[PDB]
């Protein structure tokens, strides 16, 4: 049998999560804030 | 920009000159679509201030044209009003709100 | 609107509108 | 996707206003019912207003409910409620939206 | 054969996501990615 | 092992299952409208292209 179980829920609170807003860094489409030196570097450094 | 290339064009001329209270408005609407076999009617909503004040349905005639929007412009419309018209149509499996 | 026919206006957000009539 | 629905509502609900909410269903050939409803958010604990509507060939599978948030039934407090759920329940479907 | 009390459930739509022809939903970042990102018959690659 | 003959018909028929697709000219296949002009024969007898 399973050792952990999950059930749907009607929650009872909001979400307090925040955006990256990551200063000088470059936000990849996956949200990873890679170093600005890697913008147009010619290798895929976002993975994306 | 219909992904299904299915459209609903309101034939009206958008006029800045007012309709008179209680008069019959008569608007044609043409549902051009790949799937006109399935559009047995379109539906319409008349919105005045914030509220959907009238709603209804408009059936296909055998000539492949539809009941026009034939409504008296009743007193609840008087500063201005807005007409919206819509249908859902099916492909073989997919569907689009037009 | 709420519909199962493949759209949701949740993808759109307001502007301080100025188109005039 | 042969069976489908639309519910259409004001962009913002005004508290204390008699908001009218249209329903249209498609692809159905036996009559049924739905309960368009306004509920508290996040929790869905409190139904602020609910209406019960019959969908049939005789209604051309269209209806509307008139629903309101009574100003005193909101929980109030120091910073006021900014969101609410519009829900539908029916045989065949349910969904809700902020 | 039987007359059901309980009704047949509907689909729900892909909303802001791209609907593939199967009924599965994929992110609009994957449309015209140059990969067949919908399983089975790609549709994400159509007429780009 | 079988014999077949024609008749006059006094009964209705509904045999046309419709096609939201495209009806291929020779084969009568209903291809989905996205399959036209893909550079490929989906009708069996090339009619989609
Ligand atoms: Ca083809």
């Amino acid at each position: 049998a399973p050792l952990v179980a999950f059930q749907p829920c009607i929650p009872s609170k909001l979400c307090k999560i925040e955006e990256a807003d990551c200063k000088n860094k470059f936000r990849c489409d996956s949200g990873r804030c890679i170093a600005r030196k890697l913008e147009c570097n010619g290798e895929n450094d976002c993975g994306d | 920009s219909s992904l299904s290339q299915s459209y609903l064009y309101i034939d009206w001329t958008d006029n800045h000159k007012a309709l008179l209270v209680g008069e019959h408005l008569n608007i044609i609407v043409t549902p051009k679509s790949p799937y006109i076999d399935k559009i047995t009617h379109y539906n319409y909503l008349i919105l005045s201030k914030g509220k959907i004040i009238h709603f209804g349905t408009r059936e296909k005639f055998s000539d492949a044209s539809y009941q026009s929007i034939n409504i008296p412009v009743t007193q609840n419309m008087v500063p201005s009003s807005r007409l919206l018209v819509y249908y859902i149509v099916t492909g073989e499996q997919t569907a689009e709100l037009v | 609107f709420l519909t199962n026919a493949n759209a949701d206006d949740s993808q759109e957000n307001d502007e301080p509108c100025k188109e005039i009539l | 996707q042969e069976q489908t629905y639309v519910i259409s509502a004001p962009k913002i609900f005004r508290v204390g206003a008699s908001e009218n909410i249209v329903i249209q269903v498609y692809g159905y050939t036996e009559a049924f019912d739905a309960t368009i409803s306004i509920k508290s958010y996040p929790d869905k604990k409190f139904s602020y207003s609910s209406g019960h509507v019959h969908l049939s060939s005789e209604n051309k599978f269209q209806n509307s409910a008139i629903l309101t948030i009574q100003p005193k039934q909101l929980p109030g407090g120091q910073n006021p409620v900014s969101y609410v759920y519009l829900e539908v329940v029916s045989k065949h479907f349910s969904k809700s939206k902020r | 054969s039987c007359e059901p009390t309980r009704g047949c459930p509907t689909e729900e739509g892909c909303g802001e996501r791209f609907r593939c022809f199967s009924g599965q939903c994929i992110s609009k970042s994957l449309v015209c990615n140059g990969d067949s990102d919908c399983d089975e018959d790609s549709a994400d690659e159509d007429r780009c | 092992d079988k014999e077949v003959e024609d008749c006059v018909t006094n009964r209705p028929c509904r045999s046309q299952v419709r096609c939201e697709g495209f009806v291929c000219a020779q084969t009568g296949r209903c291809v989905n409208r996205r399959l036209l002009c893909n550079g490929d024969n989906d009708c069996g007898d090339q009619s989609d292209e």
